[PDB]
């Protein structure tokens, strides 16, 4: 009865409407279908002479896993919670945490690869593959370690006050650490996307043509669109997490509507394969042909 | 003044090119037909050979 | 002048006499004679070995005399000797000039020749006491890019250049001993007879000429093409040859009878031919088309019997082993494939 | 290694050593800029070589930690279409044109002038099937003598449909527009025009700036960011 | 091409010594090296082998863990070091070069030799014949016998025939039991199958006197045969 007591102290047990679940299932099916389509479109072409294919496929696979995990979570989180043992709930939360970590680190890996590619003036490719595998392995390891950390001891089973409202058995320190990691990743991504347009414009200023100006404008528009899309959807969830860290018991009623903020990150995972695949000529032609 | 010299060279070449012997097309056609029939026994590309004596066969690895 | 007009008229009437003589002996066609043989079945080949290691377009290749080793030339400036049985590399020869268009392998296995777009043909010795590979003789004197080169023997070599000339060299002295002239366009390829006494060269003027090695004078001239002639090779018998040109049309000629025999073309093919080679028995004709694959033609029925589609770019070089056990095709994607 | 004999493992080791050497030597030539130099004859293509001087002629030099390799193939004296496909991976093409040749007549034909011969050769090179996405750098050589030649003889002989101020600035701009109008793509190929000066620093700087812009455009396309 | 060796001498049973060889006239960076030990008035046996690039190093089971072989490519010098020399470590040492590819002839140059004295399953090679008188001008046959089959799956027969003249370094004659060496006359010939192999000479002269050895290269360690001597 640890879940019953833990929910009661938090207040979720206090006071403990079907179209919302149907809509969530529909959007999850849309996300998983679109990501499967992106993955099969990538796998259709055998001309794997570019390093972008691996990163885009990894991002699509991570988003597919995130959609599947969210579907399982919404299926098993309706009214059976009091029946599952604490270990199964720990696994249920860990699956979502791993999925979101592996769907967030792929963008950072893509930014690293793009910055390293653009920073060095190489007329021709050197045909090296160490960086792609290293980045994929590192991001997967980080996501798995972050997901498996809380189940390995960081709980509040014996410490009633020291855990958050949204997750009744998860301490606030873990949420604060996740917020710090997320904000560091966001700052790094913003800096990486910012430090390319300046160089491109400075180089194009020396030889002034119409093509250079149009290319600079297109690059600026693409960078702004990508940065805004990434920031706008991931901001509210961690803002809510920060509020929860700064809130008290029963102090914040709006804290009980976290589903409408999780769905924002879910929609971000939905929209991720759209910009990264339908913003370049080669990718769009490959997708349309097959 | 060198145009006549080039013309003389060209016509002299045509003298030899028109003084060679020729045979019927059927006789030349038959010889190509006969050569293929006689040497078709030892053509690995035409008749596939068993893999036992194939030197370019691919093993498991 | 009057002399110019009378000499031009004389040349014209010889051409009419040549045409009349050639047409008089065209009693029958090869198609009628070979209409009774049974057509060969569909020819299926698979890649047994894949040879990788090149980082540029592959322009030439040549099988060894033992049907086990081969050499490849690419634009990156390297000459690699491949062991086809175990895929292992035996030698890697750097080149002074990164632009190469042709390569050759000596019949005795001791020397390798290379050149192209540098007016110089280089000879490399493979069997060296010091254990390395060193250049032995550089042949110069041409005024155009070399298109082909074949080893007559261990001491003589014949080359064709882009200045409408062909020459026979002597490796011991390094000086030309015979020069062949008469072509109007650039010579693109040559082939040697099995008895190494005569050879044929195709040029850009849509004409082929038969030369005499010993005499050093032209013998016969063959026409019929409508564009540049890219490839030529003798029949295994030695009394016929096949030409591949840029109009999407292959043709088969004859030496004793100066008339055309077969045309190999299709309405669905509008792409040129880069390489032409026969089989051991002379029944299968392999033509390397520049539309990303290769085709197999039956020399006696002029019917397609197989397509080799395993390359992602233009196919430029094609070779067949002496025993006819396998074929090797190279392409612009820097990949060599052995088919069997 | 389970089946290979003692004399086969060493052969495999030798092959691995050859593979390692090829990879090491193949990554050193992927950071060098390749340029093709073309001209219409006595257009100053031999002076531009001496300005940046350190069958086919190969010139190699360095500038700002970047290695340039320029190929001269103007002495081939053969068919152009039979070997032009070899220079398909060049970063850019350098073109030399003399704008002071608008009054000289060709030796082969009195009516034909050297200026139109340069114009038609530029059109053929720019609209080639192998250079759809290859940038072209155009140099206008011998601009000093153009000023003195434009006052005694007007440029109406070369262009009978031109009515300008008969000054150096207007004449030079009109010539530049005529050569730039020959481009038929205007979307995938960019043409850089420059007037050669007495000093050599400006000419090398312009080439360095042009190739840097070309490299970044290729880099943006490769990474899918544009 | 030549090999110069130095470092031999007289040492006490307790002590260490190193031997050095200098290569010239060829590409030392692409040639494998072998060490051969020849006991006085007895046969000779293989010691150690180093590959091209210091990839694989092989040692004899007799002195495994006691000898150290190192290679120096920039200076074209190969080093061998012995830690504790026992009584049975007195012999004459040779250095042999060998390159391995398709069609190559390993064990071509045997160097000169150095002397070292100290103060006081596997395929075996046997040769029943020890000494046979012979008159020049008649055919001579020498037989060697093994304990296994040297015929590999690929068809090769890793057996080598070489001759040692009195007071001279051994010179290779036949490699792979069929192929003739370079610089030797056509009189020498080799033929064998399975376990028994034979070396045949058509015409005999005064320069053919020496000691014949048969070697196997199927797998390490390399074992030589008993010395067979010919008397004029
Ligand atoms: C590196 C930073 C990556 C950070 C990733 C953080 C991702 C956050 C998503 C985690 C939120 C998952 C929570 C999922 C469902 C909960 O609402 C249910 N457990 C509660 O329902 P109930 O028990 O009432 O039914
Ligand atoms: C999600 C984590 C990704 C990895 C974070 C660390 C970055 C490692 C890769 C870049 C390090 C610097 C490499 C410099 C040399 C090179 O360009 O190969
Ligand atoms: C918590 C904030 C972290 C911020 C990390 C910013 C990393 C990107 C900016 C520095 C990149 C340096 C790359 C090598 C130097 C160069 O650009 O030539
Ligand atoms: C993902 C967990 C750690 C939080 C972020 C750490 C800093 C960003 C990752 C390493 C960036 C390295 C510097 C920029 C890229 C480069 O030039 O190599
Ligand atoms: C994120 C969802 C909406 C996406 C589209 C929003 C409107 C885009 C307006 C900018 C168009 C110019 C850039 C087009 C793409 C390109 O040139 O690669």
């Amino acid at each position: 009865e640890t879940l019953r007591e833990h929910y009661q102290y938090v207040g979720k047990l206090a006071g403990r409407s079907t179209l919302t679940t149907v809509l969530f299932l529909v959007i999850c099916s849309f996300i998983v279908l679109e990501n499967l389509m992106v993955l099969i479109a990538i796998w259709k072409n055998n001309k794997f002479h570019n390093r972008m294919y691996f990163f885009i496929g990894n991002l699509a696979l991570c988003d597919l896993l995130a959609g599947i995990a969210y579907k399982v979570n919404i299926l098993m989180s309706g009214k059976k919670t009091f029946s599952l043992s604490p270990t199964v709930w720990f696994l249920r939360e860990g699956s979502m945490f791993v999925a979101l970590g592996a769907s967030t680190c792929s963008l950072l890996a893509i930014a690293i690869e793009r910055h390293l590619t653009m920073i060095k003036m190489r007329p021709y490719d050197a045909n090296k593959r160490h960086r792609v595998f290293l980045l994929i392995g590192m991001c997967w390891l980080i996501a798995f370690t972050l997901g498996a950390l809380p189940i390995l001891g960081w709980n509040c089973l014996h410490n009633l006050p020291d855990c958050s409202t949204i997750l009744p058995l998860y301490s606030k320190k873990y949420i604060a650490f996740c917020i710090s990691i997320f904000t560091a990743i966001l700052v790094t991504i913003v800096i990486l996307y910012a430090r390319i347009y300046f160089l491109v414009k400075s180089s194009s200023r020396k030889v002034a043509n119409h093509n250079n100006s149009e290319r600079s404008m297109a690059l600026l528009r693409t960078v702004v669109i990508v940065v805004s899309v990434f920031i706008a959807c991931w901001s509210p969830l961690f803002i809510l997490f920060l509020i929860d860290v700064a809130c008290r018991v029963q102090a914040c009623p709006i804290l009980f509507k976290a589903q409408w903020f999780i769905v924002l990150a879910v929609l971000n995972s939905a929209m991720n394969p759209v910009i990264y695949t339908l913003a370049s000529k080669e990718m769009r032609r490959a997708f349309f042909r097959l | 003044t060198a145009s006549i010299a080039q013309a003389r060279k060209l016509v002299e070449q045509l003298k030899m090119e028109a003084n060679i012997d020729r045979i019927k097309v059927s006789k030349a056609a038959a010889d190509l037909m006969a050569y293929c029939e006689a040497h078709a026994k030892e053509d690995p590309l035409l008749t596939p050979v068993p893999a036992s004596e194939n030197p370019f066969r691919e093993k498991k690895f | 002048g009057s002399e110019l007009d009378q000499l031009r008229q004389e040349a014209e009437q010889l051409k009419n006499q040549i045409r009349d003589a050639r047409k008089a002996c065209a009693d029958a066609t090869l198609s009628q004679i070979t209409n009774n043989i049974d057509p060969v079945g569909r020819i299926q080949m698979r890649t047994r070995r894949t040879l990788r290691g090149h980082l540029a377009k592959i322009y030439a290749m040549h099988w060894g005399t033992d049907s086990r080793l081969l050499v490849s030339a690419s634009q990156d400036g390297k000459l690699i000797i491949w062991d086809s049985y175990t895929t292992n590399k035996v030698h890697a020869i750097p080149l002074r000039s990164s632009w190469v268009m042709t390569c050759a392998y000596a019949p005795s296995g001791n020397y390798v020749a290379c050149g192209g777009l540098d007016n110089i043909c280089s000879i490399y010795n493979l069997k060296t006491r010091e254990g390395n590979v060193r250049v032995s003789r550089e042949l110069a004197g041409h005024t155009g890019y070399l298109s082909c080169c074949r080893f007559l023997d261990d001491n003589q070599i014949v080359t064709s250049s882009g200045d409408t000339t062909c020459a026979l060299w002597d490796i011991e002295t390094g000086q030309q001993t015979t020069t062949f002239t008469g072509h109007t366009g650039d010579v693109m390829s040559l082939s040697l007879a099995p008895d190494t006494r005569l050879f044929v060269s195709g040029a850009c003027d849509a004409s082929a000429k038969l030369w005499d090695v010993r005499e050093g004078m032209c013998r016969q001239t063959f026409t019929g093409h409508e564009s540049d002639i890219n490839a030529i090779c003798f029949f295994p018998n030695g009394n016929a040859f096949a030409t591949g040109s840029d109009d999407a049309t292959c043709r088969l000629f004859d030496l004793r009878a100066d008339q055309e025999l077969m045309t190999y073309s299709h309405d669905n093919i509008i792409c040129g031919i880069t390489s032409v080679s026969f089989s051991k028995s002379g029944r299968l004709l392999l033509a390397g088309y520049d539309d990303f694959n290769c085709n197999v033609w039956d020399a006696l029925k002029a019917d397609r019997a197989g397509v080799l589609a395993g390359h992602d770019n233009r196919v430029s070089c094609l070779g067949v082993t002496d025993d006819g056990m396998a074929v090797a095709t190279g392409s612009w994607d820097s990949f060599l494939k052995i088919w069997n | 290694g389970c089946t290979l004999s003692a004399e086969d493992k060493a052969a495999v080791e030798r092959s691995k050593m050859i593979d390692r050497n090829l990879r090491e030597d193949g990554e050193k030539a992927a950071r060098e800029v390749k340029l093709l130099l073309l001209g219409a004859g006595e257009s100053g293509k031999s002076t531009i070589v001496k300005q940046m001087k350190i069958g086919i002629v190969e010139t190699h030099f360095t500038f700002k930690d970047l290695h340039f390799k320029m190929f001269d193939v103007g002495g081939q004296r053969s068919e152009r279409k039979k070997w032009i496909h070899c220079f398909e991976g060049v970063t850019a093409i350098i073109f030399c044109v003399a704008l002071s040749d608008y009054d000289l007549v060709l030796a082969e034909d009195e009516e034909m002038n050297r200026m139109h011969e340069s114009m038609k050769l530029f059109d053929s090179i720019c609209n080639n099937k192998w250079f759809t996405d290859t940038s072209i750098i155009l140099f206008l050589n011998k601009k000093d003598l153009f000023e003195e030649k434009i006052k005694k003889s007007p440029l109406t002989i070369c262009y009978p449909e031109y009515a300008g101020s008969n000054t150096y600035e207007e004449a030079a701009a009109y010539i530049q527009c005529q050569f730039e109008d020959l481009n038929k793509r205007k979307d995938t190929k960019e043409i850089y025009t420059h007037f050669t000066c007495a000093t050599d620093t400006k000419n090398v700087q312009f080439v360095f700036d042009a190739v840097t812009d070309v490299i970044i455009k290729n880099n943006l396309k490769d990474c899918g960011l544009f | 091409v030549q090999l110069v060796e130095s470092g031999g001498g007289l040492v006490q049973p307790g002590g260490s010594r190193k031997l050095s060889c200098s290569a010239s006239g060829f590409a030392f960076s692409s040639f494998g090296m072998h060490w051969v030990r020849q006991a006085p008035e007895k046969g000779l046996e293989w010691v150690a082998y180093i590959s091209s690039g210091s990839g694989t190093i092989y040692y004899a089971d007799t002195v495994k863990g006691r000898f150290t072989i190192s290679r120096d490519d920039p200076k074209n010098t190969l080093f061998l070091q012995m830690t504790s020399l026992r009584s049975e470590d007195t012999a004459m040492y040779y250095c042999v070069r060998s390159i391995y590819y398709y069609g190559s002839s390993p064990f071509d140059f045997w160097g000169q030799g150095t002397t070292l004295t100290v103060s006081s399953s596997d395929i075996v090679m046997t040769q029943a014949t020890s000494s046979v008188p012979v008159t020049p001008g008649e055919s001579v046959s020498i037989s060697c016998r093994s304990s296994k089959s040297l015929l590999h799956s690929n068809g090769n027969t890793y057996l080598y025939w070489f001759l040692q003249r009195p007071g001279q370094s051994p010179q290779l004659l036949i490699y792979r039991m069929s192929n003739l060496a370079s610089g030797v006359p056509d009189r020498f010939s080799g033929s064998g199958s399975g376990t028994a192999f034979t070396l045949t000479i058509s015409r005999l002269e005064a320069e053919d006197v020496g000691v014949y050895y048969c070697m196997q290269h199927l797998e390490y360690p390399l074992t030589f045969g008993a010395g067979t001597k010919l008397e004029l």
